[PDB]
């Protein structure tokens, strides 16, 4: 019943603006104060600003020059606008009643905003199971996901049917300015002749999906 | 305005250990008590554990307790459990007639100590397909090990490499509290085809495991 839902996420060019809405259901948005919070990938939480129940907006000093927080009671929303964006503004944006001293606390699910100076779909190469794989033992295989921008890429195996033993590494930023990652899985070596292993790589920023069958390499 | 200064930035503790995390407010928080503690596990949203310094939210395990006095606030985990791997944040509120501000601490990454475990090590040559692009990626995998600290050195025809590799590490596992780590060596096609023996040398403590291949050989 009680819920907050962020909308408006997406890709923005540097110098662009973001506009996120936070829609409440189960209560009136004007009966409580709400914060906007963000988290850069792999980093901590940052408070942007807070709109009191009375409708007064207070911003972290760094955000005041380019942020606006408003409320619309007819639509039961709170809204964050931020302009003149830079790469450092890439983050998951949440609306929330933080509940620092009251029982009622509620967060939206979060919406990703990515500030991108470039778009580039990934190249995907097999990490082939070793020919030295131990019979009746365990083999490693995977996919190398190279030279894409911006983050993120998602990787499944066999369309989600293979999850046990999978490690998809966090991406590294190469000296080229492009990201690269690998996703690996360990499987029974006795399966290598019989079981098909396909990595499914998805890069929404470039609307690119790659499915790559990874097989033992030919001698 | 208000800041929350959190320490330590990270800690490792054995299951059943008592863990203490502190947060110092840069000035008095609202009514001296508007401080909450949040927990965030990998890939999920922050979850509130404790509010008003010490009020444990319903359904939060009682091994989490909050205390505070003055401008110092403390999160205590009395018997660290495996499911407590997370980053913990304090968040404080400052208020006046013309002020309403919030500040998060930097976060404390809590990792679970476990018994040392040696990695399964794998080396992967570059694919023929990639080589057509002019570049070769050689990948070395250290699977399911502990602790995270490892030295991974690349050798090309017995020559130690420097400056042409990058590492990545997984977050601590939920099943075995291990890590996995990749090291990726990047060479031009020209250089890759100029050499024969490729080796990844993994050192932890007193032991080095080296996995290698000869270019072209099966
Ligand atoms: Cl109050
Ligand atoms: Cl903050």
């Amino acid at each position: 019943e009680v819920q907050l839902v962020e909308s408006g996420g997406g890709l923005v060019q540097p110098g662009g603006s973001l506009r996120l809405s936070c829609t409440a259901s189960g209560f009136s948005i004007d009966s409580y104060g709400f914060s906007w919070v963000r988290q850069a990938p792999g980093k901590g939480l940052e408070h942007i600003g807070y709109l009191t129940a009375g409708g007064r907006a207070f911003y972290a000093s760094w955000a005041k020059s380019r942020s606006t927080i408003t409320r619309n009671t007819n639509e039961n929303t709170v809204t964050l606008k931020m302009n003149s964006l830079r790469a450092e503004d890439t983050a998951v944006y949440y609306c929330a009643k933080l509940g620092t001293g009251s029982r009622f606390a509620i967060w939206g699910q979060g919406t990703l905003v990515t500030v991108f100076n470039q778009i580039k779909g990934p190249s995907v190469f097999p990490l082939a199971p070793s020919s030295k794989s131990t019979s009746g033992g365990t083999a490693a295989l995977g996919c190398l996901v190279k030279d894409y921008f911006p983050e993120p890429v998602t990787v499944s195996w066999n369309s989600g049917a293979l999850t046990s033993g999978v490690h998809t590494f966090p991406a590294v930023l190469q000296s080229s300015g492009l990201y690269s990652l690998s996703s690996v899985v360990t499987v029974p070596s006795s399966s290598l002749g019989t079981q098909t292993y396909i990595c499914n790589v998805n890069h929404k920023p470039s609307n690119t999906k790659v499915d790559k069958k990874v097989e033992p390499k030919s001698c | 305005d208000i800041q929350m200064t959190q320490s330590p930035s990270s800690l490792s503790a054995s299951v059943g250990d008592r863990v203490t995390i502190t947060c110092r407010a840069s000035q008095s928080v609202w009514r001296n008590k508007f401080v909450a503690w949040y927990q965030q596990k990998p890939g999920k949203a922050p979850k509130r554990l404790i509010y008003a310094i010490a009020s444990l939210y319903s359904g939060v395990p009682s091994r989490f307790s909050g205390s505070g006095s003055g401008t110092d606030f403390t999160l205590t985990i009395s018997s660290l459990q495996p499911e407590d791997f997370a980053t913990y944040y304090c968040v404080g509120h400052y208020g006046s007639e013309n002020d309403a501000y919030y500040a998060f601490g930097q976060g404390t990454k809590v990792e679970i100590k476990r018994t040392v475990a040696a990695p399964s090590v794998f080396i992967f040559p570059p694919s023929d397909e990639q080589l057509k692009s002019g570049t070769a990626s050689v990948v070395c995998l250290l699977n399911n090990f502990y602790p995270r600290e490892a030295k991974v050195s690349w050798y090309v025809d017995n020559a130690l490499q420097s400056g042409n590799s990058q590492e990545s590490v997984t977050e601590q596992d939920s099943k075995d509290s291990t890590y996995s780590l990749s090291s990726t060596l990047t060479l031009s096609k020209a250089d890759y085809e100029k050499h024969k023996v490729y080796a990844c040398e993994v050192t932890q403590g007193t032991t080095s495991v080296t996995k290698s291949f000869n270019r072209g050989e099966c």
